[PDB]
């Protein structure tokens, strides 16, 4: 048992990724964004009020006939967005791309953020995060890649982000097609619930690479690299005009200038992030100051390895009984 | 921008 799935940007930023997947029977499709950094499957639904759903695809559990109540059963997430999403549950078949799950968890929306109902694109999440952190109560529930690890050839997924461009989410095989040189693994701690490595230095540009340990969370589903001030302040520092703005509430700089790469550390192997994955556009239409995509952690309390350092490597989540996480150049 | 839970 495996399954690819195409991952496509949302917008010309490459904000967020979605990905078409296969809920209920007979199947509605709903594009979901798939979140290494959380462990709830939630859509948007026929229970979802009605003030808050604006051009999303909804799941409707009445009409698939592999949909139940899970009574009592009850979700509220928050993410570091400070986005929110709750209500009740539902089991049912879940496929994507061909790997199919039954009996998982899908978590419907009776109540959804602002955030959610702005976003039209995205029609819910699917977490691929460690099942700990899954929300539903008074029993927890496990994420889809749990439900399909033991009907895995191999129980592991990988991410292929793309730059202004689709990839591919994998289950259950690594594409040896699909990145270049060699597979970098690296440790990962289970201890707070996600896919959390130590990297272990930096270079900015063709500077010299420091040697500094970097514990943070590999998250598909935060679209920026949020690193320790210390570091973003080294990256800005070689960028003309570039400041940070108390007005924005980040890093900005002329959208004229010229982003040297960033250069992080997997083992004794090395990942550039060219420079062009770094811009994320005027901060406002018409603006000739541009949005950096490396800020700091220092307001979250963990460094992130989001979609901007994701998408430039070929990424393995190695789910076996001691998780690791690899890192190709692609 | 998105930032995946808290």
């Amino acid at each position: 048992s495996t399954g690819s799935a195409t991952t496509t940007p949302i917008d010309s930023l490459d904000d967020a990724y979605i990905t078409p997947v296969q809920i209920g029977t007979p199947a509605q499709t709903l594009n979901l964004d798939f979140d290494t950094g959380s462990s709830d499957l939630w859509v948007f639904s026929s229970e979802t009020t009605a003030s808050e759903v604006d051009g999303q695809t909804i799941y409707t559990p009445s009409k698939s006939t592999t949909a139940k109540l899970l009574s009592g059963a009850t979700w509220s997430i928050s993410y570091g967005d400070g986005s929110s999403s709750s209500g009740d549950v539902y089991t049912d078949t879940v496929s994507v791309g061909g790997l199919t799950v039954t009996g998982q968890a899908v978590e419907s929306a009776k109540k959804v953020s602002s955030s959610f109902t702005e976003d039209s694109t995205i029609d819910g999440l699917l977490g691929l995060a460690f099942s700990t952190l899954n929300t539903v109560s008074p029993t927890q529930q496990k994420t889809f890649f749990d439900n399909a690890k033991a009907s895995l050839d191999s129980p592991v997924f990988t991410a292929d982000l793309g730059y202004h461009a689709p990839g591919t989410y994998n289950f259950g095989f690594i594409d040896t097609t699909a990145y270049t040189g060699s597979i970098t693994y690296t440790a990962v701690s289970t201890k707070q619930g996600f896919w959390e490595w130590t990297s272990t230095g930096y270079a900015v540009g063709s500077g010299t690479f420091k040697s500094t340990s970097i514990d943070g969370i590999a998250d598909t589903g935060t679209t920026l690299l949020y690193l320790p001030a210390t570091v973003v302040s080294a990256y800005w520092a070689q960028v003309s005009g570039a400041k940070s703005s108390s007005s924005v509430g980040g890093y900005v700089f002329p959208c004229s200038a010229t982003l040297p790469s960033f250069t992080f550390g997997v083992g004794s192997a090395r990942i550039v992030i060219p420079g062009d994955y770094i811009d994320f556009g005027p901060i406002s239409t018409g603006s000739s100051s541009c949005f950096g995509g490396i800020q700091s952690s220092a307001g979250i309390g963990i460094n992130i390895f989001g979609d901007v350092a994701l998408k430039a490597a070929f990424v393995v989540f190695n789910g076996a009984t001691t998780p690791t996480l690899g890192f190709a150049s692609k | 921008p998105t930032e995946x839970r808290e």
